[PDB]
């Protein structure tokens, strides 16, 4: 895994929409890698962070956290101002033991289930099944 | 990673079926292209996932294997399916090329 | 036990009908009453059930607009009646007698059924 | 929506597994609808649950969460039993005035994302990116 | 739940076991019955259990099977065993009939 | 009964407008179902709101409420977003005994649904003009 | 408007009975119209009011009222007349505010009227189950 | 399992009443169900209800408990009266790792053992078995 | 009555099997009959135990209880031992006004209830009603 330009196309409610994301480092504090949205100006863009950790004497497995944040810009002055933001997060959580293909299944599981119809009319709209 | 293809000439004429292998450094979880180039200098693309096929091509041709071992099938082999042949990842930054092989 | 059924009648489109019943020689008080839907050729169709004690309907979730059920308590009687008729929905409607036991789940006794044009 | 058998196919790290699912209710307690596989036994069952919640004066915010839960099962004894588990967790974030376009488009680029190198290498082969 | 019936048309005249099955979308717990219709236009009732059998059959009718796939057998058919069979469930509230089938 | 889309006919003064209402599940706290209106910007829905008391064996008084909300949006100049400027509410309360039969209570909902529409309400709620 | 006798069709479980309400004048301190059944013994009628908020220059929200009471009758040993044993109540109430329009009112007023006669309520009222 | 009304031919001493019963609803506070019975008033009238519960950090398996509830009216007034009210509950108690055969088998048990001469002249006749 | 042999037929899912208890006595220091099935092992048997309890002060009613307990044994060793549990309880009061009619009724009605779909499927399947 080599940080690098991401590109996501035919995302959005119709499909058309493409982002692409620019890397941002590692922090060294915490070890998260950044990718940010190709453009824009800082604290008025979209971001995503990637970590992977490692076991320790609290945890005994692992665990690989996905958090993707974006807000939204109003202009009244020169510069637009947030008005609200958007969050979303992934946190799998596997073992010492677990092989590649439990890995695999579990991902593109999760995958999947966001293009069922379920996902669709309960997270566009704010509806639980029933 | 670096590609490369281990026939690099093929003379099978007509009819019966070919096969082009190819081979990477590490492992590239299926992000694989195959290309067609005639004498009009200008490629074509196939494939396209190592194991999907593009929306012109005949369904004669077909790709599988995985991991690191990936090839490329063509039964029942027609004159015009004659030139050159290479193949690219998609897993990296270089997005290398390969050798190349010819019909 | 056997159910009368007044037989064959015509109507005029755009119309109402009332589908009368009879029910003999067992207590109309403890048993359902289904209504089922024969179109000729077409097979068997299930429009509800109604129950003597209280008027409790259960629908197809089609035939909703369609059709209503009710009973009187006395006289042993039974009714249906469709609100609209446009005649394309021509086909022969039959009165069974659920009966529910326990491992015994079943319509009996179905009777002559009635034709509407 | 309305509850129903949820199928799900191209699914695996090869890509030619499916798997189906049937409804299992709606809590009332807590409003998590649920999802699980065919089987007899309860433990060893492959369930997702989701959820959406309205927003109180705690929290005024929309919150759409998803689970996923793996069992792995082996004889050791004369019947199978759970070996390990293999968890995921999804949750959103919402605001009063959001727009669907908005949801649209973090739900399908959180979907989009999952299928990149990048996430197939963090966490397929437990690769830290950098 | 939604029945159907796979042969839909039977041609076997007499002597010979027939059989005609039926499957249903979900999990039915043997909650199934079986009507017979002649040219009388009115249905008789048969089994009612899929396993068990009415008053009034010569017990040459007989069913079976289990969870979503249901059948009913005939041996030694007999020329008044001829017409039309409709099967239905009880296990939800629309209780579906069936497609029916023709001997 | 289980929550399902509700779609309502002839709406409107004019009495050609339609209404489709979708489930927003209940609240355990105090067992409140909700339906609301689909679109965007959740701020600006109609909401319908259904309570019943729970079936107990000592209950003396069983009470039913419906609440209705309609807010209206107004776009104004230094916000890109509309907001809601006004509410037009309703609320109905059904209150009965222990003892009470079936007809009774379908007697007086009809009752009340046929008052809705009869002149006197036509002109009491729509002109706002008291009856005398 | 003036009050008028009312006659209501179709009410009833069944949907076969009929209503007709008399005027009963207007109580000036409060302003609550009143209509009642025809009948002896006026302590067994069924009774309707209706208020309205007067109109006034300044006035914030219109509160709209209507109530509805059953009484039933048992004759007893002991007791020459008849005596009301209980109560069967309801209670609307309507909240506008003064910029509303007359086509929210309208809306409301239908919406509620056909919610009576949906399944969920139908269910929900004459058989006394929670929905879920 | 979808609430429905649920009618019970030939019980009774004799064996031909019949009960027929209807839903009310579900309790958002416990996910009880209730069923009741068909015509009637309330608080004179027969009651069933039916839970199923879910392994929680307190108990590690399921638990089923029906319980049915019913009154004897006397009339002295225009409105009856309750003197005397018989109780009746059952609770099941499986494991997660249980199979449907045995569920079933329990269940049919349970059924088949009311029936018997012992618990008919144990119930009917308040008389243990010497 | 009198303990005697007790068995039941058409038990089961698929409703072909059966089962013989044999008596095991009356236990005189809390009234407890019990019926066992044939074993050598004691932990390996199948008991149904029986009681009713007079009313006293402190209870002042009759209350008639009923208890089954089906263990599973697997060979993991050289002899089988205990797996899982799995247990069923019933419990009735009366008055001391009660007429055996309201008790047959009572006792009828759980019997037919646990044939109804809607026990069927919370039971065997575990699916909540709803």
């Amino acid at each position: 895994a080599k940080l690098e330009t991401v590109t996501l196309g035919n995302i959005g409610k119709d499909g058309k929409q493409t982002l692409v994301l620019n890397p941002r480092g590692v922090n060294p504090t915490n070890g998260v890698a950044s990718l940010s949205q190709a453009g824009a100006v800082p604290a008025l863009e979209k971001r995503v962070t990637v970590s992977v950790s490692q076991p320790s004497r609290n945890r005994k497995n692992y665990k690989v956290q996905v958090k993707i944040q974006n807000p939204t810009a109003c202009t009244a002055s020169c510069d637009p101002s947030v008005t609200r933001q958007a969050y979303a997060d992934v946190t799998f959580s596997f073992t010492q033991y677990s092989t590649d293909e439990e890995r695999a299944f579990v991902r593109t599981e999760l995958a999947a289930l966001l293009a069922s119809p379920l996902l669709i009319d309960a997270i566009d709209q704010l509806n639980p099944a029933y | 990673i670096q590609m490369t293809q281990s026939p690099a000439s093929l003379s099978a004429s007509v009819g019966e079926t070919v096969t082009i292998t190819c081979r990477a450094s590490g492992n590239i979880h299926y992000f694989l292209a195959w290309y067609q180039q005639k004498q009009g200098k200008s490629p074509q693309l196939l494939v396209y996932h190592a194991e999907t096929l593009a929306d012109g091509v005949p369904s004669r041709f077909s790709g599988s294997g995985s991991g690191t071992q990936y090839s490329l099938k063509i039964n029942s082999l027609q004159p015009e399916d004659f030139g050159n042949y290479y193949c690219q990842h998609f897993w990296s930054t270089p997005y290398t090329f390969g050798g190349g092989t010819k019909l | 036990v056997q159910l009368q059924q007044p037989g064959t009648e015509l109507v005029k489109p755009g119309a109402s009908v009332k589908l009368s019943c009879k029910a003999s020689g067992y207590t109309f008080t403890n048993y359902w009453m289904h209504w089922v839907k024969q179109r000729p050729g077409q097979g068997l169709e299930w429009i509800g059930m109604i129950h003597p004690d209280s008027g409790t309907t259960n629908y197809n979730e089609k035939f909703k607009s369609k059709a209503t059920l009710t009973v009187d308590k006395s006289s042993n009687t039974a009714y249906m009646q469709l609100s609209s008729l446009t005649s394309e929905d021509s086909a022969v409607y039959y009165c069974a007698r659920g009966v529910f036991y326990i491992n015994y789940y079943a319509m009996d006794y179905w009777g002559q059924g009635t034709s509407v044009s």
